């Protein structure tokens, strides 16, 4: 009765790739803040047909004041054991 | 066993497993490069305190 | 010597005697994992050791400028650009050989000429 | 360069649902491959 939704983790969405991506602090001072991200471009993921080289390119948003190509150097390519979870308040009413 | 231990409950939920770790690193060649590179001097260059 | 790890919690083994078979088993102390043993050795204290005499060598070794130089021959790649340097152990009982590291294959050898 | 590649686009998460939502990263520290869906 004190909670009306589940209480237990939920194991469905797991089954999801995510990336780990650090950043610049030039790119993450603006990537980062929340008065932005309206679902806007953000730039295009590019990967070579045979691997082992990525790169992201962004639009012409920037104001030609930082590099429109960046190289995605993957530190690690088996990441293993790590994994994303999210946290949300419970309806405290019936 | 001990009857009571005071736990907060939380609406929780795993929306994702990380596969790959990235560095993102702007390429050397990009004809805006070497801006950064004086932003970066910048840093080392500016003194807050008055 | 070798040191083992455990398994399943990362706790280090400990040897242990199986009378039924008359063998060494390397045995955690907190999960119950086993595993046989590759070799007898279990202990090792070597009141006289070598173990450091060329500790420090880098791939970079070259590029210390306190370092000094020689024109010694080097017995892998026939060059005579090297840095050499004494032994790095700091007890005061060993020789004043001098060990040699070529610019050229990062070979390793030394002027010893009793024991080498 | 060719087109010997395939791109994908890329855009942020809208705002509308990142608002009284905290996303978080998980770490195992252990030497196994720890999995929740199944293990
Ligand atoms: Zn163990
Ligand atoms: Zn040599």
């Amino acid at each position: 009765k004190v909670y009306e939704e589940s209480l237990d983790l939920d194991l469905e969405r797991s089954n999801r790739q995510v990336w780990l991506v650090r950043l610049p602090m030039f790119l993450a001072e603006k990537w980062r803040d929340r008065n932005n991200l309206h679902g806007q471009e953000l730039g295009k993921i590019r990967i070579n047909k045979d691997g082992s080289k990525i790169t992201l390119l962004l639009n012409e948003n920037d104001n030609d004041s930082i590099p429109h190509e960046y190289d995605l150097e993957l530190t690690k390519k088996v990441v293993e054991n790590e994994y994303v979870f999210t946290e949300q308040n419970l309806k405290k009413y019936q | 066993y001990i009857p009571y231990v005071k736990t907060i409950p939380k609406k929780t939920a795993i929306v994702g497993t990380v596969c790959h770790e990235c560095q993102v690193m702007p390429s050397m060649n990009d004809p805006n490069y070497h801006k950064i590179v004086e932003q970066r001097r910048n840093i080392v260059k500016l003194n807050n305190k008055e | 010597t070798t040191f083992r790890f455990c398994r399943d919690c990362n706790n280090m083994l400990y040897p242990r005697e199986d009378k039924e078979n008359n063998r060494l088993l390397f045995e955690c102390r907190t999960c119950s994992y086993v595993e046989e043993a590759g070799s007898p050795l279990v202990y090792r204290h070597e009141l006289i050791t070598n173990i450091g005499e060329t500790a420090g060598v880098v791939q970079d070794i070259g590029s210390d400028p306190t370092l000094p130089r020689s024109d010694r021959e080097c017995p892998k790649c026939h060059s005579r650009e090297n840095v050499f340097f004494q032994s790095q152990q700091r007890r005061k009982d060993t020789s004043m050989v001098l060990f040699f590291v070529c610019l050229s294959c990062s070979h390793i050898f030394t002027s010893d000429q009793k024991n080498k | 360069d060719p087109n010997e590649y395939n791109e994908f686009p890329l855009r942020a998460i809208p705002k509308e649902d990142l608002e009284n939502m905290r996303t978080h990263l998980l770490k195992f520290q252990s030497k196994k491959k720890i999995n929740p869906v199944t293990d």
